[PDB]
């Protein structure tokens, strides 16, 4: 692997000598939990919803409130 | 922003990170010059009340200085005729658990300014370690709006400075050492409403590509590669956070910046080129859409995070033609120069001849030619790799002199040993997976653990270095240059220094209270020129001193490399301000006293 | 010590707290003077790595500077030709619980030095907040010996500087706000062995009195009063700790110092004169035996702790006879001058005309004449008492010019309201028993909370003030004077200042990073004169800022009085060094670089 | 009580109007626990005995040891 063999535009990766093309099923398989992989995108969706409630209350009332529990 | 351009033309002001939208850190002032710099001495000082590292530099606008700190991220406003009186202060309340998910000390790179329009007053913009972004009234310090950008419960924090363009503020991201997938965001500066958000990995809809992305250089790659250069869903925790600096050209409407390292550090766990981590981007300021993207380090094996400074210029190329350019010194040991209108490669040269990870960069294919003897992999201990993970360049903001056509660069001389290990991903826990040993490179003193830095003067078209000088420790905080034939910079052992711009000769230094990790700035006030710098050592080089660590593999391997730093400096936090013969606001000492 | 006397005669050294055994803080140097002080500017700086208050001043001996810090009490040694290299450091390990029984911030007042004898090497002597005392090798920093003086489990800590006399080191005491009975101790400087220990209350055997104690002034009191001026066993928890400063005269062999307040602050819980709290002592350096003792404040009602600076001089009295003297400005609003050979009272005058707690001091009987309208007691709220418990003078070390016969004093201008309350004693817990409100005195601005300090020049025989000047905040850290016609001092709002010795006119100031609560010092190195001062605000005036407090009755009442201090300064820790034109060790910038 | 009426040299205290000459048995009695009063003198005796073990071992051996469990 010297970086100069490219099967397509922007795609030049090769395995090193003795290593596999795909790691699934090998002794290098990471076995990630899908429920852990999805936690940071669900957290961003919830921040975005709390921010929309803050910004729409500012533009109706003219007074900013950060604490969502105190917004009508 | 048209009024920020106009304000940057006055020598009484310093209005944004990097001085101006070209990001050159260059002043036309010459009251202080090579003929009289021996007379420079302190005029006044100010302590921030905090320890840990003090990064970035102050802002100056309309007769006032604005100062920022380490965690918990306080802000102070001072009047230049009487800096003993504090005009206002903002002191945030934050969850102490934010400290436990910071990789690299409790640092912050600084403030931005929006000049107001016709009913909204002028604003100071700031980030906080806990992931909030706030706008403050510049005259009173009161909060106008505050929103949540990043979540500490999944390992996501903020250390970058905000950047103002037109009537928007741009916000980056931190946490690749904890498996955070990078994104940058534009907000409405008047209200906090989200306008656009672009990710560094994943499906094209999330990347925000223009319909003509990379049309001039299609061999760089085009559609489908944010999932096509990964196995399965590994892109979901894949890194690419952007925590460095920006530049802007009103004539192209593009912002210029780099994305960080893929996660984890164990390369064997993520086969593929891992796009679009490690990439130089040009994105539209109003929609976020990418016009071009160049990947500097395909399939990273070394933590060469691609976030460093962007400096703009206009110069004739080797065939005599005038070009509009960007110049960018990377962690990986290469300094890159590109055409900033379409992304074309102009030059890619080594920062020092001891770089061994690549043999060269091919200008016609765009790929770096790898030396397999200096790569990393499972079940192998790799030795004597240059550069180390700390880089031959890190977060320092450098400078450019447009009369001389030279870049002045603060450089690191640090090499390494590395072995990876297998580990699970758990949201909120570290996700690194490698053990390191770090030490001085071949031109320093490896047996004594000294000789870890350099400062150099560089031409980007010919590739020639006009002069080169060795330093005791890495030059970590950047540089500032002036029309007085001077280059200024701070050091980790605790000095402000000045060198001759044409030869590199050491003309002057002063012993400040603690090591410096930010850049110098300069301004005039009622006819007198001043030079200011923060003191307070920290960031990655300072972790052994700051956290009382002694295992040399601790601190991601920085503790062994900087074992002698505590013999030369201790922690601190504040600003020192200099002038010729120390002239200042208290030359009549009755100014500012209590009277009955 | 005869070798310390000789080393103090060189202008290249500063070898003890207070410069010399007279404790005058006075330099014969005149390179820096009233004609050129506008040229004074910084030469070099050093951060200590710590926040909280930085009290005392550095030592200079044999081409080296020795620096000390707030808790956990670190020590640094620097070479004057290259101060960017740290020669050695000492970093103690201490129980974090020591912080919870400190009354008044995590401060320390400094180091002492003993010059060696050919067998034992020269030594640096230090105290720690947790109650240990240590001797360090001056060349290498390694520990030679370490012993336990004070116990945090009963409320007892250390903040005082050690003091070296002959081949002995003298160590004081802290904790009267927690009911600690005061004592001072002498140790053999070579080994740590305890030689003598003297208590402030209790039976005569524990007081360590000479057989002829007060024979020249028997009306001051003599035998049996350490228990006879208390009811039952209340003397066992009775206060009298000594945490301020000393002076010494080789010709009398006496050390001079004051004992602090009785416990609790609630006066109704301890009827009697409460001897020997609030007392000026003269004790033999080798045996500890007291020659004389004068009680300034019988039955304290105000927390006027009697620990302040001692300054020696030799002057003609009003009848024209030459006298050997001590002069001492107290918390209670009175400045005292005594004969230092026999204890006789010479003068006792007000620090400012606004003092109202006493009408006068009777020089023939020695008793202060009390005004009962300004006393304290149970079931009563007392208002507008001057001075407050913070004093018209606190822990700052002042100076004396021997040719002008003038004392230069840093003063406080603070008054109060006070009411006591009943409470039990439990060892290890606070034992105060009063609630306070504090504010500026009548010559300041009581509604903006500014005008809380003064600096004055004084003659001890005539009682005349040559000049007087107001300050924004209390002048807390002391003064230093020179033969260049200048008086130097630091301020809580963050300056080093210089005034003219004859008129008080302000000639110069510099904005340092944080407020100053220690004294300035001066020395020569290879022909150049330097002036140095610590920065880092704290102590009693800084508790609001240091601990993030807002209730005005908190910090024993100090939070309300100093509510505007945070508008002028923030915390810090370090040293700034000045010279004419900023000349220093890096004038060749290649010195100290890597090669 | 103005401080000028003395029944012996150095003993001039008097009670204020309405207050007692002695507080035991009165509404101001502190009622102190004798065992709490004696704690700081017991602590000083234990410090003085540990310091004597440290000092005598330094003079005999020429090497300083602070941990008294390591001194035979
Ligand atoms: O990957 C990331 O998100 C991330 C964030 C930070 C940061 O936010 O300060 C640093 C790092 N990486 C890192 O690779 C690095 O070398 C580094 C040095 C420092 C500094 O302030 O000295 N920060 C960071
Ligand atoms: O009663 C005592 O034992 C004791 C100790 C201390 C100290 O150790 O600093 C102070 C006080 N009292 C006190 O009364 C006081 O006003 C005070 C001010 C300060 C200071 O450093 O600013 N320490 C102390
Ligand atoms: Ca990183
Ligand atoms: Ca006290």
């Amino acid at each position: 692997y010297d970086g100069t063999k490219c099967k397509a535009a922007g795609n030049c990766w090769e395995p090193k000598p003795g290593f596999p093309e795909k790691i699934a099923g090998s002794k290098y398989d990471p076995k990630h939990d899908p429920k852990e992989l999805n936690k940071q995108a669900d957290s961003i969706k919830q921040m975005e919803e709390r921010n929309k409630k803050r910004v729409e209350n500012f533009k109706k009332t003219g007074k900013f409130e950060y604490d969502v529990a105190k917004i009508s | 922003n048209d009024k920020l351009v106009e304000l940057s033309k006055s020598d009484d002001n310093w209005v944004m990170p990097g001085k101006n939208y070209d990001s050159n850190n260059f002043s036309d002032l010459k009251q202080i010059n090579k003929g009289n710099v021996k007379q420079l001495r302190p005029a006044w000082t100010f302590s921030t009340g905090l320890l840990n590292g003090h990064e970035g530099a102050p802002l100056v606008v309309d007769g006032k200085m604005y100062i920022h700190t380490s965690f918990p991220n306080n802000t102070f406003a001072l009047g230049l005729d009487d800096p003993g009186t504090i005009l206002w202060q903002d002191k945030p309340k934050q969850n102490p658990a934010a400290r436990a998910v910071a990789c690299c000390d409790l640092v912050n790179r600084g403030l931005a300014y929006w000049p107001g329009d016709g009913k909204t007053p002028a604003l100071i913009l700031k980030t906080q370690l806990d992931g909030n972004v706030a706008a403050l009234n510049a005259e009173t310090g009161e909060t106008v709006w505050k929103v949540e950008n990043s979540d500490i419960k999944v390992g996501s924090t903020l250390t970058i400075a905000p950047y103002v363009v037109k009537d928007k503020v741009i916000i980056g991201s931190s946490g690749a050492e904890l498996g955070v997938r990078g994104y940058l965001t534009a907000y409405d500066v008047k209200t906090g409403e989200q306008v656009w958000r672009a990710y560094a990995t994943g499906p094209d809809k999330d990347l925000l590509l223009a319909s003509d992305f990379n049309i001039k250089n299609p061999h760089y790659g085009q559609k489908g590669l944010g999932t096509g250069t990964w196995e399965g869903d590994a892109w979901k925790i894949g890194g690419g956070t952007n925590w460095g600096w920006y530049a802007y050209d009103p004539g192209t409407n593009l912002i210029y910046f780099g994305t960080g390292n893929p996660a984890p550090w164990n390369e064997t766990m993520r086969p593929g080129d891992n796009k679009w981590t490690m990439t130089i981007f040009g994105r539209d300021a109003d929609t976020g859409e990418a016009k071009f993207g160049y990947q500097k380090t395909p399939h990273d094996e070394w933590d060469y995070a691609g976030v460093n400074v962007m400096m703009l210029s206009e110069q004739k190329d080797k065939d005599g033609k005038a070009r509009k350019l960007l110049t960018h010194p990377d962690r990986n040991g290469i300094v890159y120069t590109l055409d900033r209108t379409d992304g074309a490669l102009v030059s890619a040269n080594k920062l020092d001849d001891t770089v061994n990870v690549f043999k060269s960069v091919d200008l016609k294919t765009g790929q770096p030619v790898r030396d397999p003897e200096y790569g990393t992999r499972m079940d192998h201990l790799a030795k004597d790799i240059c550069p180390s993970a700390m880089g031959y360049h890190n977060q320092g903001h450098d400078s450019y002199d447009p009369k001389r056509e030279l870049f002045f660069m603060g450089i690191n001389h640090i090499c390494m040993d590395w072995e990876p290990f297998m580990l699970p991903y758990k949201a909120g826990q570290f996700f690194v997976g490698a053990t390191l040993n770090m030490y001085p490179g071949p031109k320093g003193d490896r047996q004594n653990y000294e000789g870890l830095g350099q400062i150099k003067a560089y031409n980007a078209i010919t590739g020639d270095y006009k002069w080169e000088k060795m330093e005791r420790f890495a030059v970590w905080g950047g540089t500032m240059a002036t029309a007085g034939d001077l280059v200024f910079y701070g050091t980790l052992d605790g000095y402000l220094k000045a060198r001759d711009s044409d030869t590199g000769d050491l003309l002057w230094k002063f012993k400040i209270p603690s090591g410096a990790i930010g850049y110098p700035m300069t301004y005039t006030h009622k006819g007198t020129q001043y030079v200011a710098i923060y003191y307070g050592v920290g960031g990655w080089p300072g972790v052994g001193l700051v956290f009382d660590l002694a295992d040399p593999t601790a601190g991601l391997g920085a503790v062994g490399a900087f074992k002698k730093l505590a013999n030369y400096t201790q922690m601190g936090g504040g600003v020192v301000v200099f002038s010729l013969d120390g002239k200042g606001p208290y030359d009549d000492p009755n100014v500012g006293e209590w009277k009955s």
